[PDB]
């Protein structure tokens, strides 16, 4: 089964914004769908339902007036139109098929979220630099090398090293959020410290609120 | 309206053995309870439905019990890739309310971290600012201390540090401490110092650079 959600992003309070999930390897149209959020580092929470046919829809009382859900059968897609936005509807909106049963509400597959951020400070592109040993050790077998990516607004960033082809060792850590309103964030990696003069290092830095891709090379 | 509390809302437990959850609801949900797992940066994945039965594709070391207002989900021979949040979740009313999650940690051997420091890039310098960034690799358990110091002297109150989630193959952590400064004070001083302590260190290991040899 496939949800993919999209439309997520920085939006001002008071602002609107609509998300999309896109359903494929299943039939659409016979299954309830819902939205759930989760707020940074808390738990979950269910959104907004609706019916195979749309007329049976239901929503959180705190949302309610605010956000209205929606469906397309044809090409298999769910929404939600948000508007009225405030602070705390900041989360990751997942999109989740209720079983086609007795019935019960069991989310039974969820989509991989979309973050949406209820702020005001303006959208902001990082800067990206190498992070490398001030000199060579001689001692050492394994060598550590990575990207700094600065002050940045807002999330998310994805970081992968060369194009994917290294995913062993590597950390991407996750961002912090200074008294400048700005995220910062290290994506390392540990590779044999052999290796250093043969096989290039590079760091792919997204940033797709801003539309930032940067290709750090690193050593 | 039907709350759901997960208490304890942490667990540490060896590879290989068994990880007991708690679930109790506010009213009685007779055995209309779900139980999912979240791992980091991922969705939640359905384990258990009706209290006790397991979802198809779900490994027999994932088992659910209990009626009413009282649930269990144990988690025998506990595996690596199970570090997550697990969440219970009633449909008794319709749509459900869920737990507030129950973080299980996966209490391998003690791993000394791997302590490396970077200076700023040149680049970095170019674009006017500095920070020093110490780097603990693949540790357990989580508690680390890094001490900065700048020719020696002890610093304090001016670094912040970030922590991974628990690593789904290894089960350390990793941590990043940087030592936030301006350009123009990274260039007043010369020898950078990261002091770390750790449970699998007899003695702190310290890892520095002078400025001038970058």
């Amino acid at each position: 089964v496939q949800l993919v959600e999209s439309g997520g992003g920085l939006v001002q309070p008071g602002g609107s914004l609509r998300l999309s999930c896109a359903a494929s390897g299943f039939t659409f149209s016979y299954y309830d769908i819902q939205w759930v959020r989760q707020a940074p580092g808390k738990g979950l929470e269910w959104v907004s339902s609706i019916s195979p046919s749309g007329q049976s829809t239901y929503y959180r009382r705190e949302v309610k007036g605010r956000f209205t859900i929606s469906r397309d059968n044809s090409k298999n897609t769910l929404y939600l139109q948000m508007n009225s936005l405030r602070a705390e509807d900041t989360a990751v909106y997942y999109c989740a098929r209720r079983t086609g049963r007795e019935g019960g509400w069991i989310f039974d597959y969820w989509g991989q979220g979309t973050l949406v951020t209820v702020s005001s400070a303006s959208t902001k592109g990082p800067s990206v630099f190498p992070l490398a040993p001030c000199s060579r050790s001689t001692s050492e077998s394994t060598a550590a090398l990575g990207c700094l990516v600065k002050d940045y607004f807002p999330e998310p960033v994805t970081v992968s090293w060369n194009s994917g082809a290294l995913t062993s060792g590597v950390h991407t850590f996750p961002a912090v959020l200074k008294s400048s309103g700005l995220y910062s964030l290290s994506s390392v990696v540990t590779v044999p410290s052999s290796s250093l003069g043969t096989q290039t290092y590079t760091c792919n830095v997204d940033h797709k609120p801003s539309n930032t891709k940067v290709d750090k090379r690193v050593e | 309206e039907i709350v759901l509390t997960q208490s304890p809302a942490t667990l540490s437990v060896s590879p290989g053995e068994r990880a007991t959850l708690s679930c109790r609801a506010s009213r009685s949900v007779r055995r209309e309870l779900a139980w999912y797992q979240q791992k980091p940066g991922q969705a939640p994945e359905l384990l258990i439905y009706g209290a006790s039965t397991r979802e198809t594709g779900i490994p027999a070391r994932f088992s659910g019990s209990g009626s009413g207002t009282d649930f269990t989900l144990t988690i025998n021979s506990l595996e690596a890739e199970d570090a997550a949040t697990y969440y219970c979740q009633q449909y008794r009313d319709p749509p459900g309310t869920f737990g507030g999650g129950t973080k299980v940690e996966i209490k391998r051997t003690v791993a000394a971290p791997s302590v490396f420091i970077f200076p700023p890039s040149d680049e970095q310098l170019k674009s006017g600012t500095a920070e020093v960034v110490c780097l603990l690799n693949n540790f357990y358990p989580r508690e680390a201390k890094v001490q900065w110091k700048v020719d020696n002297a002890l610093q304090s109150g001016n670094s912040q540090e970030s922590v991974t989630e628990q690593d789904s193959k290894d089960s350390t952590y990793s941590l990043s401490s940087t030592l936030e400064l301006s350009k123009a004070d990274y260039e007043k001083h010369k020898v950078y110092a990261c002091e770390v302590t750790h449970q699998g260190l007899s003695s702190p290991v310290t890892k520095s650079f002078n400025r001038g040899e970058c």
